[PDB]
């Protein structure tokens, strides 16, 4: 053996190895989510709709699933330096306000640029992005007076709610070029608890896809 | 105001622009001398026998 | 604060049994190791049992294995030792110590209080010997002590396993030097340790009147753990 | 007015450029043309510290070249034993977003940073036998990137808000603040004399502060992208900066100029960490192309590769006696080389 | 013309061995590949390796000579080992189908509920079931009163001329896994399609049929002959031997069907081939 009183340190090493193993097993069962957006994107409305300086880690549970929403927009620096910390997240909650008839450049142009930047990143090739469209009532009210061509010269067609919403959704959705990740879309405006069950459904679908890919059956 | 920031910047530039300097050749020679003079206790450039290697 | 206190002593008829509990408070009990060191009325110290963290490995003495058992309940920070079929040579008080083990740790850094235990009348292990049990000393001078062993204690790791101790009159023993070279915490920068292989010495300089008592030596190479007869130091 | 200030700044920059051009006479290769090379350096792994469960972001050697700390986003900060691939401590953290760690030169304390503006300081020699938070420092408004101890009583931190600060741990307040950078700061290296230090910014610059007066001494702007790691030459008169544009520089203080640049055409990734060796002949670096690179420090010649890591390496340190070198990557493994 | 028979054998056997060594180092090499779903692939790799290098070589040395080289006693051990290891590979396929089904159908509860101990228990159960099924009868039937009926030259288990304990073992060992995996993969294909809304289900179906046909085509004919000889001796020495080789080939197809399809495993081989 050759070990003298060193046998009493190997016991400590194995004890803490077991502790780390159990801690990892217990901490691998919480689904992690990330939340992005832009200025006045309505993300406050949904983060305050979830009922139980730095990263405001929000925690809640639903259908016996430990959720972790890592709201990070509070940082003030060059963004690209710290996203890779948030790799291996399960999904991304992306909130876009449908009041894009204003300038700050055009707001929807900025949202399109940011979505294109954050959708073709090298880290998020396989990371599905959940797309929330907020303030549907305001957009529907505003489209009665002003048409969609006031911001999209290329757009042609009517000035009705459903067709304009479909056009906006198609414009956001056609920005992904990878064939692995999928984009889930939804529309809400300060509505009922529906904002959480859609997230739950999207997470379940992403976990199923991950299991199929891992098993090699995909 | 930008005037105060520019004044501070130019003051810092003047403060840091008045430091004595040497020839780069002497600096390179000093680096070479230090690298050569302390090279006998570097157990990476000169591999050490396993008789006194705790990791082996 | 760190506190150790033991209860359960008294008197018991020959062949009887009794329980003893070492109740502890003020530290992370569940991450330590506990011993039991009994002391005869006039003799030195004898090691009785041991139990590590998580109760993984338990060792016993040579005159005790098969009779006593040792167990601990760390959720309630209390230690236990079941003694059965007592003998007239067990009429000694028991102690309780603290033995954290990792790289750089200092074992036996604390010592219990001691519970009395009186019972009415009716070769291959390491042996460590000391020079004399009675040496008178004078204040203001430097004195030395020695404790020669029988087996070389310099392990192949480069470490030597030997622990010096001190026992003030009527109180618990204290740790002074661990591994024959390091100085423990709280003990002054006055004492010093030295030695090589089997001849060990401890050096004291500018001796005061608070350092009177008996000094004990211990080995920690392999179990069981053996002590010495000690050396009494008295004023004038 | 504005025109006068612009003219003064332009004149100062032109004078500095002219003085730097005049002070340069020859390159370093000419003086080092007779220097013997080192040859191929065959280094093999000796230990593989398989203990983590996520990507490792920082590590720091002890003081006796044996104990080691690794910080990773699995949530833990565990102290290793290098000589016998053993573990001695495991510290659960509050925020799992960790980008830096430190080891006090006395070995008593360790400090962890993170992405939540707070540099928490731990204790290792408690009387209860457990590691426990002593004081939390919260004065920044960005994200901390590096933290190096000065002694047991004061620490130096750098955060992603163009500020670097010195803290007094006894009180918990912020003693001195440093400013002058334009972008984020991502690296910091205390000098051997513990009297001044360097800090590389994300806006492709590096400045020299001193911990006595709080004013910037020099600045070295000749480099084309954000800087990710700095470390001094053992002499305490030079330091190497590793940016993201495939090149690493070597600067000198009194010469006040860039000395050498280390690159090859096939290299297209970015540096992640920089260290040296005890004699200051071997330059190490950490690349994004899934490996390490041993760099000759006097010939700028590719002179060995520490390949073997499965993912990008993010931390690289050597012992205090140059006996071993350790590397940790985005896979949970650490390695020891000789 | 003898080399033509030995070249095919050598190539298939070696292609098996190197691929499975690559897989075995592939799991330990990638940190994520150290998942519970890959202990089953270790088991499968060991099974196909054993029957790959030793059994293929033996039948091939033996394929054309027709004379037992190592005598009667050794041949029985060879038969027992071959049958046990092949059965074990089939059980490994069955348990992989099982845990794939449970992972797909219950993605929340099941993946965390089971631990490494459950995988070890399943592997041990499969192996001991293979031993219990094959090892006893082959060795002990000679010890029923009948004299070794087998002629010396031919090392074939006499259990195949026996009393319908041949039908029982055949029907179990082959028919039960085929039906079970077919029924299970049909449910997997049905549950694969998206509920929140080429495609996903089509790809899953196109992989499931690939695996199922690759298994069935090889192993069906030998069972057909097994069910015919017991009742009646058409017995071409032309295809009895190929009848057995259409069984040993499933080992070589097993690395591709179970580690090629996986994207992570395919990417792992790239690093292993690099710096080689
Ligand atoms: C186990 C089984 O029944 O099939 C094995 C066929 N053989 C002998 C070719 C391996």
């Amino acid at each position: 053996t050759l070990s003298a009183e060193d046998k009493a340190a190997v016991e400590r090493s194995k004890m803490i190895e077991k502790n780390l193993k159990e801690d990892g097993i217990s901490a691998a069962k919480d689904v992690k989510l990330l939340l992005l957006g832009a200025g006045e994107s309505g993300k406050s409305t949904i983060v305050k709709q979830m009922k139980i300086t730095g990263i405001v880690e929000t925690h809640f549970t639903f259908k016996n699933l430990h959720f972790r929403l890592f709201d990070v927009g509070g940082q003030r620096s060059e963004r690209k330096k710290w996203i890779h910390c948030f790799e291996d997240v399960t999904a991304i909650i992306f909130c876009v306000a449908l009041s894009g008839y204003d300038q700050v450049t055009n707001r929807m142009h900025e949202s399109l640029m940011l979505f294109d930047s954050i959708c073709n990143n090298k880290f998020f090739i396989d990371t599905s992005i959940i797309l929330f469209l907020n303030k549907k009532d305001l957009f529907g009210e505003k489209i009665k007076k002003s048409p969609l061509t006031i911001c999209f010269p290329e757009y042609t067609g009517p000035n009705t709610y459903e067709d304009a919403a479909a056009y906006i959704q198609a414009q956001f959705e056609s920005k992904n070029r990878s064939p692995n990740k999928e984009i889930y879309c939804h529309m809400t405006c300060a509505t009922d608890t529906n904002n959480i069950q859609v997230v739950f459904d999207a997470v379940t679908d992403i976990i199923i896809a991950n299991n199929l890919r891992g098993c090699g059956l995909y | 105001a930008s005037i105060a920031q520019a004044r501070k910047l130019v003051e810092q530039l003047k403060m840091e622009a008045n430091i004595d300097r040497i020839k780069v050749s002497k600096a390179a020679a000093d680096l070479m001398a230090y690298c050569e003079a302390h090279a006998k206790e570097d157990p990476l450039l000169t591999p050490v026998p396993a008789s006194e290697n705790p990791f082996r | 604060d760190v506190q150790l206190v033991e209860s359960g002593g008294g008197l018991v008829q020959p062949g009887g049994s009794r329980k003893l509990s070492c109740s502890a408070s003020g530290f992370a009990f569940s991450s330590f190791g506990m011993h039991w060191v009994r002391q005869a009325p006039e003799k030195g110290l004898e090691w009785v049992a041991y139990i590590s963290s998580g109760s993984g490995t338990i060792y016993y003495a040579d005159t005790v294995k098969g009779r006593f058992t040792i167990s601990r309940d760390d959720p309630k920070n209390t230690l236990f030792l079941q003694m059965t079929s007592l003998r007239s040579e067990d009429t000694a008080m028991y102690y309780c110590v603290r033995s954290i083990y990792y790289y750089g740790s200092s074992p036996f850094d604390f010592w219990g209080q001691g519970t009395t235990l009186t019972v009415s009348s009716g070769g291959s292990d390491i042996v460590m010997t000391q020079a004399t049990s009675s040496v008178p000393v004078t204040p203001g001078e430097s004195v030395s002590i020695s404790c020669r062993s029988s087996k070389s204690l310099l392990h192949s790791n480069g470490n030597t396993y030997l622990y010096w101790f001190l026992q003030r009159p009527g109180q618990s023993p204290q740790l002074l030097i661990y591994r024959m070279s390091n100085l423990a915490s709280g003990v002054p920068d006055r004492f010093s340790g030295s030695g090589s292989g089997t001849a060990f010495t401890l050096t004291i300089s500018r001796l005061e009147a608070e350092d009177v008592g008996v000094y004990y030596c211990m080995q920690h190479l392999e179990y069981p753990l053996t002590f010495g007869a000690g050396t009494k130091l008295e004023l004038k | 007015e504005l025109d006068q200030l612009r003219q003064e700044a332009e004149q100062l920059k032109n004078q500095i450029r002219d003085a730097r051009k005049a002070c340069a006479d020859a390159t370093l290769s000419q003086i080092t043309n007779n220097i013997d090379p080192v040859g191929r350096i065959q280094m093999r792994t000796r230990r593989t510290l398989r203990g983590h469960l996520a990507k490792i972001y920082a590590m720091h050697w002890g003081t006796d070249s044996r104990l080691l700390v690794s910080a990773s986003q699995d949530g833990k900060l565990i102290i290793w034993d290098s000589y016998t691939t053993n573990k001695v401590h495991a510290i659960p953290l509050r925020s799992s977003w960790v980008m830096t760690c430190a080891y006090a030169p006395s070995g008593n304390y360790v400090a962890c940073g993170g992405l939540d503006n707070i540099c928490s300081i731990y204790n290792l020699k408690t009387r209860e036998g457990n590691v426990r938070v002593s004081r939390e420092l919260a004065g920044h408004t960005g994200y901390l990137s590096c933290c190096r101890f000065l002694d047991d009583n004061q620490i130096v931190t750098s955060s992603g808000d163009t500020t670097c600060a010195l803290w007094d741990i006894e009180t918990g307040q912020q003693t001195t603040t440093f400013t002058g950078h334009t972008g984020d700061v991502m690296s910091l290296s205390l000098a051997p004399d513990t009297r001044l230090f360097v800090s590389g910014a994300c806006d492709a610059s590096a400045k020299l502060w001193d911990v006595r007066e709080g004013m910037c001494r020099q600045t070295f702007t000749g480099h084309e992208s954000d800087i990710n790691a700095i470390c001094f030459f053992p002499n305490g008169n030079a330091f190497a900066t590793g940016s993201d544009d495939a090149t690493c520089r070597l600067f000198d203080l009194r010469a006040d100029q860039e000395l050498m640049t280390y690159s090859h055409d096939n290299i297209i990734c970015g540096i992640t960490s920089v260290s040296f060796s005890k004699s200051g002949r071997l330059l190490l670096a950490g690349y994004d192309d899934f490996n390490c690179n041993v760099w000759d420090a006097l010939k700028a010649d590719r002179a060995g590769v520490l390949a073997g890591h499965d993912n990008r390496v993010s931390c690289l340190g050597v012992t205090d006696d140059g006996m071993a070198v350790a590397t940790g990557s985005w896979d949970s493994f650490l390695k020891i080389w000789n | 013309e003898v080399v033509f028979i030995v070249l095919v054998a050598g190539s298939l056997s070696l292609v098996t061995i190197i691929g499975n060594i690559l897989v075995m180092v592939s799991i330990k090499v990638n940190r994520h590949l150290q998942t519970v779903n890959n202990y089953f692939l270790f088991s499968l790799a060991c099974a196909d390796l054993i029957i790959g290098v030793f059994s293929m070589n033996l039948y091939t040395l033996y394929t054309v000579i027709g004379y037992w080289p190592l005598g009667p006693v050794v041949c029985d051990l060879w038969l027992a080992l071959d049958y046990v290891v092949s059965n074990a590979s089939v059980m490994n396929l069955l348990i992989i189908s099982f845990d794939r089904y449970f992972c797909v159908t219950k993605p929340l509860t099941y993946p965390v509920k089971r631990t490494t101990k459950m995988a070890g228990m399943m592997i041990a159960a499969a192996w001991v079931l293979s031993f219990i099924l094959w090892a006893p009868a082959i060795l002990f039937w000679q010890f029923i009163v009948g004299v070794r009926t087998v002629e010396d030259g031919e090392c074939y288990i006499q259990f195949f001329s026996n009393a319908a304990v041949t039908f029982g073992t055949a029907i179990a060992a082959f028919y039960l896994p085929v039906i079970i995996m077919t029924v299970l993969y049909w449910h997997i294909s049905r549950a694969s399609k998206s509920r929140i809304k080429p495609s996903r289900e089509k790809k899953v179906t196109r992989t499931i049929l690939a695996i199922l046909l690759a298994f069935i085509i090889t192993w069906a004919p030998y069972n057909v002959m097994v069910l015919i000889n017991t009742f009646c001796a058409c017995i071409p020495n032309t295809v009895w031997t190929i009848g057995y080789w259409l069984c040993y080939i499933n080992s070589t197809i097993n690395p591709a069907c179970y580690a090629l399809c996986n994207a992570t495993f395919k990417k792992t081989f790239k690093h292993l081939l690099m710096c080689h």
